[PDB]
């Protein structure tokens, strides 16, 4: 089976920073597209950042210049560096593999709450 | 790449229009399978789970043993509407880059497709990689594309 | 005021891009029809005016 | 039967072309629909015309 | 060359029984469809029964419950068991290989005559 | 000539597609009809347009 | 590179004869179509004779019964035998390989001038 185990979330003040990590197993990491998703309470899922197999990256507009996605293939890890956090960033964040067809999978999530 | 855009304009030309409640064929056990049914984060359904177009089933080889190239296979698509009604059948094919193709389908060469109904024939050859930018879609990045 | 004349709509089966040649002919049938009906209606008015003036 | 008759049992492909009108067909191997409108004698094969 | 040699026909009373056999050679029997045909005098050929390569069988309506076709691949033999014979069954009976295209072939026939 | 020019002498296949209109062609190897309506110079090959 | 070196031209009286030769190198001669062309002064190029890979030949009408093309594959040579020459045959003559697509090539030419 595929396993995706996120951690690194926490409660932090606005303007602060966090680093999320995602431990992957049970599939061929280096040939997968990798995603960060988030779910703000009251809302559905939205994509935040993705990285393809050559290290090229894409971001949602609202996180540009704030969040950075990266991958460490040798250690089967996905990272999300989150700088200059906003209250509106409060959400559960999920790592994901191959979220577009056929067999998308999501991890268990790590909560990030930004509050003064 | 197809005539697909005119579909809703064709439909509106009829007085009565409905989507069948039955599946015209069984996807899982279709020729060249068995297949598992692909779903996507681009198409969130009502409870926000990964879904896909109700008109189609994304056929992905279930078993590595049968995950290989295939010669063209033929299925008959029956008429399941009630006498007097026209049936409009929606179908297509998914494609991707070379490496994703190998991983998904066990084959990374171009694939070929034909349809035939009432003497009208159409032919398509797929494209591997080098796709145009995403447009009119779910706004989520994908390496692959479908033709419908 | 009570002359009954049928109206003109699109072909239901003919699709844009696919059937441009048919659509050109459709436009042609409409154009000639409008002209014919106009002439037909014009004569009706001329005949009415004839009958009114003679009365 | 294909192997025995033609020395090949993969699907076969065909095209016609006349006055700018082109048509394309790919054959079917086995799994044919029931016989209809025919000579009433059982056959394993079918033709397309 | 292909050879098909039928025997077992005879003169029999109505209600009686016969067993036809067909000895085949010169081709690959186990991959052939096999047929029994008959020709009543004054008429053309009509099919009576056929057997495919997995032993599945088909019969003309008028012989159903009366005639049974079977094959013995190991001995290159086709059989037709004919029970509850009728006068109308009087005909020359022929075994045949691959009667539908391309190279159909017929045996020499064996006469069955049913009379009181 | 095919082998020398292109490194392949089997028939080649082509498709076009624009505004929902699709066409399909399979090429011919050798045995071509006589030259007509052309530059009047002998050629072993032919084009389809 | 391909090289085509023609010789054998000259000044000759009408009714006379010449033999042109063409030395070829740098390509596979025996699989090439071979051509003779000529350019009369004031005019463009016109084809005179061609020979295919099985030795079959074609000629322009005006040289029929007068000019003969031949090939010697073993010695990479093309010949043009020119009998019963006419003043109108005055031109520079060129040997050519595969003059129709993709990579046509012409030699350097040899002048033939026919005059009384
Ligand atoms: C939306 O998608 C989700 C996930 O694919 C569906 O939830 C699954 O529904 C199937 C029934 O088809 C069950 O077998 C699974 O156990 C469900 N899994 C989860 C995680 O919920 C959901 O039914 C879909 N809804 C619609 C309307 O299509
Ligand atoms: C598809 O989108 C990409 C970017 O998402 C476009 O690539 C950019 O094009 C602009 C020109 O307007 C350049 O200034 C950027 O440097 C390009 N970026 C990259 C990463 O290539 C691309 O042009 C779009 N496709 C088309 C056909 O316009
Ligand atoms: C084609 O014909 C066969 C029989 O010749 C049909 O198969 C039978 O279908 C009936 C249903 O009406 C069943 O009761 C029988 O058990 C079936 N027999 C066999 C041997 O399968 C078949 O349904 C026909 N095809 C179609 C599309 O109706
Ligand atoms: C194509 O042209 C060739 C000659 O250039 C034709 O072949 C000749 O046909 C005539 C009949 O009118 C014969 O008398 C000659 O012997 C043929 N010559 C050769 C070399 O074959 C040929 O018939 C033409 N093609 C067609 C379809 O007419």
């Amino acid at each position: 089976e595929v396993q995706l185990v996120e951690s690194g979330g926490g409660l932090v003040q606005p303007g602060g920073s966090l680093r999320l990590s995602c431990a992957a197993s049970g599939f061929t990491f280096s040939t997968s597209w990798m995603y960060w998703l988030r779910q703000a309470p009251g809302k559905g899922l939205e994509w935040v950042s993705v990285i393809n197999t050559d290290g090229g990256t894409y971001y949602a507009d609202s996180v540009k210049g704030r969040f950075t996605i990266s991958r460490d293939n040798s250690k089967n890890t996905l990272y999300l560096q989150m700088n200059s956090l906003r209250a509106e960033d409060t959400a559960v964040y999920y790592c994901a593999k191959d979220w577009g067809g056929p067999e998308p999978t999501r991890g268990q999530g790590t909560l990030v709450t930004v509050s003064s | 790449r197809t005539k697909i855009r005119q579909l809703p304009n064709l439909l509106r030309g009829y007085e009565h229009i409905r989507l069948s409640t039955h599946n015209v064929i069984n996807a899982e056990n279709a020729p060249g399978g068995p297949y598992k049914i692909g779903t996507s984060g681009s198409c969130p359904n009502i409870t926000n789970g990964n879904g896909f177009f109700a008109t189609m089933a994304w056929a992905v080889p279930k078993n590595d043993k049968n995950k290989t190239a295939t010669n063209p296979l033929t299925i008959e698509v029956p008429y399941i509407c009630t006498e007097g009604e026209d049936q409009i059948t929606v179908w297509g094919f998914h494609s991707d880059n070379e490496t994703q193709m190998a991983k998904l389908y066990g084959d990374s060469k171009p694939q070929k497709f034909t349809s035939s109904a009432n003497g009208v024939t159409t032919h398509y050859v797929s494209q591997i990689g080098g796709f145009p930018n995403q447009t009119e879609d779910g706004g989520l990045p994908q390496s692959g594309r479908i033709v419908v | 005021s009570e002359l009954e004349v049928k109206n003109l709509q699109r072909l239901s089966g003919a699709m844009d891009e696919l059937h441009n040649e048919i659509l050109e002919l459709d436009e042609k049938v409409d154009d000639l029809r409008a002209d014919t009906i106009s002439s037909q209606i014009e004569l009706a008015v001329l005949l009415s005016n004839e009958g009114i003036i003679n009365s």
